[PDB]
């Protein structure tokens, strides 16, 4: 889990040099902060909601949310690379102009 | 590498095949009433050349 | 309330596989053969008290 | 003669017809024809009696 | 609409609520098998690699969380050897915790 | 061979249930199941959107 | 209130071509 | 209580249903270290969980 | 320990080519610690088994 | 209906619109194979039918 | 509900319309097979068992019946010798029609 | 006791194994139009130990 | 007549039976993800007599 | 009114999830 | 490009985490917000200066 403050446009992320055999990919999805309890602690004083809870209901919704994302290993082997995608270095997943 | 991922069933041999012959028909012989099927590991693997 | 009904006809359809003739024949002969007795068993077999 | 059926219009030959040619049912007897082979342009999910 | 209809800016969205949004880490991106031909190939593997993600986002007006899967094995073999005895061994690999 | 101790009429209403799907309706044998709305057998009542 | 299932072992085919459904003797 | 008072209007309060959540999810501790569970031997206590 | 050791992973710098360091398989390790001698055995026996594999 | 109801005509009919009407050029109507076996019979003819 | 709620008892209750209920005459209540372990069961076959049942029911205020299926098998067999010629034989064991 | 259970199928062979093999394969070469299925009785028996 | 039938696929050898073997191998080992089933006709045909 | 090929297997894993 | 809002003597800025591998040093200058389009969006409509 990894926040995103108000008004935020761009998430980065890194993890450190790691074995990656048997790895099988990436799922994710978007949260409220509200509407997420802490399951780090045996309390949360902050959890002031009861309503659906996503990360553990099932119950997703903001999916509609992503502009894109990309990955990349070691920081230039851009993945999946090799020409695969219409033009990038990058999953697009939507587009507010389209030439 | 493998030893591990056979040790764990991740991959190598299927519970039909790692699963010593006499609990196989057991298990075959009972499964109408008392089913043993979801209690071992069968690995899939994807194919890696070609 | 008074409703009645009346019956002015009853008719048995039968509606017959056009079978060939030998075929159908060969199939009386093996199904008059004891071995091959027909077997039924009502589905809610049960004594009803 | 009483050569209609299905307490409509139809006919005892042309009903026989229509569920021997879209599902064999016809010969040992009408009954409702499954799901998976009665589709959306197939006859008895069509036929309206009134 | 009609005779006097008014000019028009035409707006496209999606929905897609319940989901999860998926990368397999597969050469294609199809499930070949549950163990994916990339977590074999051996490059990503023994000589082990760093990773950098990004994403780009719909700015929220509120603080959310991104919500991310490393999708890996999580296998437990359990040994059953005398009357009362459980051994429990477990792997999750890759992201493997515990010695 | 008939039995004042035996019940046709149930047996076939069960017949009927396993071998297909009694929600169909079907003209010829006048089959079409009883039923009753399940929103009036067991009342639901979340009062009205005023 | 259960029936136990007749029948033998469902249709094949006599495939010289792909299926016929044809050959007895 | 007063003459313009008499034409106080009233709308129903909001709808709330309250329950357990689906499966009760949320009711048992899991995936939280503090709070771990434990299946052991009864005499040779290694927690299976 | 010391005599079936957790092997060092060679990281990667493809700017340069290059080895970018090591640091051992942390990522990839079977949590034993509910489990007792006749299975920790077992999970030896893959651990020295491994790193025969890795020399050769 | 009630007890004032009028001498009444009974009218049927029935609807069957998404269809397409079939009659299948087999010797029994069914669908033995889409290769019929009238479509077989018929191969050969002196003065091929009108 | 809400600050005035009134003290409240709280009654429980099910309903099961178009279903029969059930009793299978096998040592563990499930359909192994048609005909049951119990009934094979040759303690009770040859020496002979006299049954006494008893229902507790809800009062009903009118006139009733409880309707009890023994459940046996009820099977014909039939033989057709020569034309024109049907030779049909019933057992319905146990509970069998003649002596 | 087993002589008319099996005579009367409640115990005993299959439809497979007391039918003559002819019929068997006449059962098999035409049970996609004609279906002789439904009028042989297969019994089923719980085991009796262990 | 059948020289033009068997060269078209109304009727003769399945597919499965008319392909160089080589092809069919490579069919059944990649049928779950590049699948080759729908690019071939496998003929289907009424019995002509009995 | 027509079908095709496809009724055809080979999906195990082990044994073969692709081979020559 | 950072903006700093007006009368502001402070400009903090931070990169998360980054590899630095051939990067060749810090160039950098100050412009004024209308005096510099937004692009990227084909059009500026708050692109007011000339």
């Amino acid at each position: 889990l990894y926040p995103i403050p108000a008004k935020a446009t761009n998430v980065p992320i890194s993890i450190p040099s790691r074995n990656w055999a048997a790895f099988r990919g990436w799922s994710f999805t978007r949260l409220k902060t509200k509407e997420t309890p802490s399951l780090g602690s045996g309390f949360d004083p902050y959890f002031v909601y009861s309503g659906s809870i996503p990360y553990l209901d099932g119950t997703f919704y903001l999916n509609h949310t992503f502009k894109k994302v990309s990955i990349m290993f070691d920081s230039s082997v851009s993945w999946p690379g090799n020409d695969r995608l219409l033009t990038p270095n990058e999953f697009e997943i939507k587009r507010s102009v389209d030439g | 590498m493998m030893p591990q991922w056979a040790y764990m069933h991740i991959a190598g041999q299927d519970a039909s095949e790692y699963l010593s012959p006499g609990l196989v028909q057991f298990a075959r012989a009972t499964d109408t009433y008392f089913s043993l099927g979801n209690k071992f590991r069968n690995p899939t693997v994807a194919p890696t050349h070609d | 309330d008074g409703a009645s009904v009346r019956f002015d006809s009853v008719n048995l359809y039968a509606t017959f596989f056009p079978m060939a003739h030998n075929t159908a024949s060969t199939l009386e002969a093996m199904l008059r053969n004891d071995t091959n007795d027909q077997s039924f068993n009502d589905y809610l077999s049960a004594a009803n008290m | 003669e009483g050569y209609n059926v299905a307490q409509c219009n139809m006919t005892k030959d042309w009903f026989l017809v229509q569920m021997l040619s879209h599902y064999n049912i016809g010969y040992q007897g009408f009954h409702v024809p499954e799901g998976y082979k009665d589709r959306m342009y197939s006859f008895f999910r069509n036929f309206q009696p009134m | 609409i009609g005779q006097t209809a008014v000019p028009s800016v035409t707006q496209k969205k999606f929905l897609c609520d319940r989901v999860m949004w998926r990368i397999p880490f597969s050469s294609n991106f199809m499930s070949m098998g549950a163990l994916t031909d990339l977590g074999q190939n051996m490059l990503y593997a023994n000589s082990a690699h760093a990773l950098d993600m990004t994403f780009e986002v719909d700015p929220m007006d509120e603080p959310t969380l991104l919500y991310l899967l490393f999708e890996v094995f999580d296998v437990v073999r359990v040994h059953q050897p005398h009357r009362g005895v459980i051994e429990a061994v477990y792997l999750r690999t890759p992201f493997s915790a515990g010695n | 061979v008939d039995l004042q101790d035996r019940n046709t009429e149930l047996s076939y209403q069960l017949l009927l249930d396993s071998l297909g799907d009694r929600t169909r309706y079907f003209s010829m044998w006048n089959s079409a199941v009883d039923s009753y709305d399940p929103d009036v057998r067991i009342i639901e009542n979340h009062g009205v959107e005023d | 209130m259960e029936d136990i299932n007749f029948a033998s072992l469902a249709p094949r085919h006599g495939t010289r071509p792909f299926m016929g459904t044809w050959n007895e003797i | 209580s007063s003459e313009t008072n008499l034409t106080q209007q009233s709308m129903p309060n909001r709808p709330n249903y309250i329950g357990f959540r689906d499966n009760f999810v949320g009711l048992m501790y899991y995936n939280s270290t503090g709070n771990m569970g434990v299946l052991a031997g009864q005499a040779s206590q290694l927690n299976a969980v | 320990s010391k005599e079936i050791p957790t092997p060092y992973m060679w990281s990667y710098q493809p700017q340069m080519g290059l080895a970018a360091g090591a640091s051992q398989d942390y990522s990839t390790r079977m949590n034993w610690l509910s489990a007792g001698p006749s299975m920790i055995s077992r999970v030896n026996g893959v651990r020295n088994h491994r790193n025969q594999i890795l020399l050769e």
